[PDB]
């Protein structure tokens, strides 16, 4: 005799989802919404290559550590990769003022154009080719940071320096300079004659007067002396004025900020891999349509939303048995 | 099952129905076969699809972490910074996981609900003219050819037709 | 409809019932009319009202933003500060929107549930003495004047009264 | 009650049933007594137990506050710090309270659902051989000794046995 | 034949709500819980008027920029309104130490009472009426910040200043002073005689010794010189001690903090409108019973909770068709 | 006639839970998940006792305030308890450089081993037993911070000090020293002869040159003079170098960091109670299996999750009447 039945779909799917009241529930259909895969490489971001600092830090790069000549001229970049502990940094021991605030600026910059604002040849009444150290060796020989010049006395004389530079460019200028902190009064006179010295710096915004600090210090890279570097952004049509009667590490090359944008300083030990992606993490790139991922929080490009989960699956079908 | 249909009074599912999630199996003189109720199956698709897209769009403006650095004498702000990103990271991980757990439960009960409503749709049409077996099947008190079956499937069953 | 009543076996709503959300329409010798079941209508009001007040009171201690300023060499903390307030702003926007979406769904199914429970309340009283038409109506096997109707409305129907 | 069983068509609970949440009361020649349906009672236990453990495990990585100090000229970061911990504290207090409110409602309706499904399990076995009184009781049209009762309790009721 | 039906309410309402599974669902009753309306004005807050800095900054106000005389005496206020970029600030170019920390204090202050702690007339052995500049013009004439006095030499002599002020008031004192950074040694002597100068300041809590920084700087408002201002809160019964032999910009007027409370520095280009509210945003006031609003996060007074949503409606009735 | 009924459990329980739609719902079974009880005592944490600074601050402890001799030698600790306002701090008025950053380090340290790096007896050409003040009294007599030594002139002579200390230990060294800021030039010569003085300090990482600030200041603890303290972590195998011709407050005792770990500086007025716990709050200890608690946010040990709620109960059973 005739009859009719109402029923539901079932299949050979062992896909599981979790609920509040029961875990590992087998369903007929399920959508995974979590990406758990990367390619293990550092790639370009939409065609534009990252600046991969290899064994160098931002400081070595910007100040021009001789061990960092690979980065003397740097094309436009998408993001920056720096290691946990770059071995090439301050070859001459010392410090970098507002280092972290500077690295933060680099996150909104994509391109630097290196230009010579004060040529090394332009120093007439001072020695500009003897400012070297075995702490910054290049190919065995004592050398120094390439973008700044360590001036000393000439013919037992260090005349007071009065130098100006006007920013006639339309872009902001990253300008770098420094002071040398000797280790005794004999070294001070032997290098700069004048026992009492200063460095004054002025823009429309900056007004600082530096004095060297004599101090006995432990040797770092063979030197007890110290180099302390400072920086400023020079606005277009503004000028920077230097005055000094010793211990001045003058700028030679500065940086035109020609491209602002969305960047990042990524921490990774990985090196460049000839590849391309739209989403990059410190441990590899993501190519996914997924809304979520659990690879790394620090991300750049068009990426899924990072979550600490190791599993995220949405039920779409119904129970199965 | 919250609505008692799936794995309830209806013991198992049909491997044989591939055209939809819910449907019918009929048995008459002309033959036997499975058929999917497109209306309730589509309504289920349109529901679950919206649910997935809504879960996704509610978490599209989440919290991305950026990189900041701090020197050896800024440990307080460094720590503040770290706990803060770990903070947002934790609440958004809680959100995603919880939402998935909660809506997954709803989805299964949604399907369970659809099955019982479909059952009651057929049950409320037949009334006297058939009897509930108790497993999702009705045994007819008359003959129901394909035309009669389709009338049941599209909610146009002509009850005026006897019994005994 | 999760409970299959509203827009389910009961096709549409009544424009004519204005005294409540759920109720009855009767048809006897004395006349016809609509009447609201105050008990289930009040219970619905007391429910939804509490729900609104609970949604409100759970978000009364949210996260208000204050104003802080930072100079040109405090960009890190300025950025930290900004992401943090945007952070809390995002999770609280997620909370409000999600809660509304979730409880709205509950509210509609709540009303759907109330309608079926009301139907079953009348259905379980009548039993033999009337027959289910299938659209929310019962056709009586006896005469039910206003007194009999009110007995049904207040759950005091005296079943001892025949059929056929 | 969302499923209309508890405090619905079944007016009250049984003080006399102590072996489980849901069960049966029988009345035949051999005597009377209460009995708990272990299957649906265990399934309820396994559900609510998981629910509690899941609520707990989702909030095990919350946000612990640490102590930081700031001098008289770091009021901005001090304030930022304070609002931030008060911030996370507020969203996690919202989470716990809301989750409890939402799942508590589910739990009660879960129990309500279980009761009706149990009722329908017995109802769908008896069919003709008994009549629904309307309070969760069926009045038999035959004699049901302890063996017959247990058959109903374990879903092996042999319907082939007459009426009138 | 008699019959009875069970049914539900329906009406002519097209109010819509959204769910997780379906959007734009028409219901019979709905409650909107989101306020999306403001009056576009800056109002009083419960009767007490805001201090509206017009084209002046906090600095111009507190130091007494001649362009800011509107705010020489200021009644109690509810909140402060400052523009994105006030044109009247440091008329003489320079800087303000801990400017942001000071503006943060202003958020917990409602009233300032300006008082004269050191009268301009009290300077006998110095010139106190020549400390003016074409960088701070008043009505064409060269002038200066009104609350501080730029002292110079008198009869080719700048005797070392030893000045004390005891805070015999019961309220904290906001005290402001400054140093002048000249642009060369000729200007230093021409103004203060003494080539080597200092400013020492002491309270029970403060211990600072300032020295002027000679530097060549670009002209700002026509001046290459710089003014650097400092501040301190003087506790009741504590005293502030100044010593200086040049370059001292002494306080004349200080601020009694007579009203602490809940304030704010609001950023807005809007000006005062003769109105009153219990909730104020930078772009207008809110008069609402709503629990939520989406106007602006930065809020003051008794306000709804800010949310990024553009729509928030709660279903109260049921489906409709 | 025979019949069978389906029903549900009910009991004599008045336990209540709340829902979104209804509050105070009576259930048959409920689980409370919120701990609201503490013992009102400061206990050990898993056997290891906390360091309870009583009326002393971290500064008084570390610098060796004579009022703080209880903490001259301190065993390993679990957490630190400090009052809201310790009365014993800088007995001689002055300041502590990077005080908060130092207290933050203490949160990752569990044990200090006090050692004598420069013995007071080792000063031959200076007075090392006259550096006392009535601002730091011990038992009535004028005394001073015990871990640092206030040196002065000897036979009207203060020869320039050149002192080194190498860290031959395997643990980091917390090293503390200070400078004295006199109140006039007569006091400067009377104490140190030399009118112009400095203190230079160098490690492989530190390079600072301190100069004293003459200033007239209000008396604090009877003194207008000021002591300003500085600190550094000395890495193993690194050395610290001091040079000075006056105003030097040299270290005598430093701190070996022998135990790093999970600690905390807890704020509380409570004192030690002879008890033990696995979870400690500023107002008492918790012994609970509960997942939540509402006692205090600032917590240490294995604790429940803090929540602002005053009630959290989960329904497990069903409705009851
Ligand atoms: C520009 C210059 O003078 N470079 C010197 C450098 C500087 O003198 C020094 O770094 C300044 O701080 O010194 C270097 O080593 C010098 C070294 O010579 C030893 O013989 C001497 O006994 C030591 O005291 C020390 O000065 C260096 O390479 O960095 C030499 C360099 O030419
Ligand atoms: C108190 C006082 O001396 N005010 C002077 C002011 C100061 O000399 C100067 O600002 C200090 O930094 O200089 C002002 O302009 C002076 C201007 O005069 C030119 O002729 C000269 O060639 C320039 O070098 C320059 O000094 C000023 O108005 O601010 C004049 C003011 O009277
Ligand atoms: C090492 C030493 O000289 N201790 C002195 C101390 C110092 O002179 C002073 O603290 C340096 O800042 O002074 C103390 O009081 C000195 C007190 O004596 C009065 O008679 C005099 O009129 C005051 O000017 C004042 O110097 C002190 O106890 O701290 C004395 C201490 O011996
Ligand atoms: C830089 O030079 C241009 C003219 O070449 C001038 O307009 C500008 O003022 C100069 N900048 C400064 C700060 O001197
Ligand atoms: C201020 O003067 C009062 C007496 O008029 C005195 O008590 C108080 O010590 C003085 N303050 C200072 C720091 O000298
Ligand atoms: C400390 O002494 C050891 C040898 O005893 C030496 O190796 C180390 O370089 C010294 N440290 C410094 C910084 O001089």
């Amino acid at each position: 005799q005739d009859q009719i039945c109402i029923g539901y779909h079932a299949n050979n799917s062992t896909e599981q989802v979790d609920t509040i009241m029961e875990k590992n529930v087998t369903v007929t259909h399920a959508q995974d919404i979590l990406e758990k895969t990367h390619n293990g490489k550092l790639c370009d971001l939409d065609g534009v290559k990252p600046l991969i600092l290899r064994d160098c830090s931002v400081a070595g790069w910007l100040l021009g550590n001789p061990m960092c000549d690979e980065f003397i001229n740097v094309p436009e970049w998408s993001y920056i990769v720096e290691k946990a502990n770059p071995t090439n940094d301050l070859c001459y021991p010392g410090s970098f003022n507002d280092y972290e605030e500077l690295k933060h600026l680099l996150s909104r910059i994509n391109h630097f154009e290196k230009i010579q604002i004060i040529p090394k040849s332009s120093w007439s009444d001072h020695e500009a080719s003897s400012g070297v150290s075995s702490a910054c060796p290049y190919l065995g020989s004592p050398s120094f940071f390439r973008n700044v010049v360590w001036l000393i006395k000439k013919n037992s004389t260090y005349p007071t320096i009065k130098k100006s530079y006007n920013n006639t460019n339309q872009e902001d200028l990253l300008v770098l300079w420094g002071i040398h902190h000797p280790n005794d009064a004999a070294e001070q006179t032997r290098l700069y004659q004048n026992p009492t010295t200063y460095i004054s710096i002025g823009t429309s915004t900056l007004n600082q007067r530096l004095v060297p600090k004599i101090a006995t210090r432990s040797k770092v890279n063979g030197q007890s002396g110290r180099m302390e570097f400072f920086w400023t952004i020079l606005k277009p049509n503004d000028a920077i004025n230097f005055e000094s009667n010793g211990n001045f590490i003058a700028p030679e090359y500065a940086y035109k900020i020609v491209k602002k944008g969305d960047s990042a300083i990524m921490k990774s030990e990985l090196e460049y891999g000839n590849c391309n992606t739209k989403c990059q993490t410190p441990m590899g790139a993501i190519n996914s349509s997924m809304p979520f991922h659990n690879i790394h929080p620090l991300t750049i490009g068009e990426c899924p939303k990072y979550v600490k989960s190791n599993r995220l699956v949405l039920a779409t079908g119904l129970r199965n048995s | 099952g919250l609505f008692g249909a799936i794995a309830g009074f209806i013991e198992g599912g049909w491997q044989g129905m591939v055209d939809g999630w819910y449907g019918y199996h009929h048995s008459n003189e002309q033959g036997s076969g499975y058929a999917a109720d497109k209306e309730s199956t589509q309504k289920a698709i349109d529901g679950v699809t919206n649910k997935v897209n809504s879960i996704i769009d509610k978490m599209n403006t989440q919290f991305e972490a950026v990189g900041r650095e701090f020197n050896n004498l800024e440990r307080r702000i460094e720590n503040l910074n770290k706990k803060m990103e770990d903070g947002f990271l934790d609440v958004w991980t809680y959100n995603a996981e919880l939402l998935v757990l909660m809506e997954n439960e709803r989805t299964l009960d949604f399907h369970d609900s659809n099955v019982k409503n479909l059952y009651d749709k057929v049950r409320l049409q037949l009334r006297d003219n058939a009897k509930e077996l108790g497993n999702g099947c009705f045994e007819f008190y008359h003959k129901c050819d394909n035309e009669c079956m389709e009338s049941i499937r599209n909610g146009t069953y002509n009850y005026p037709q006897y019994s005994e």
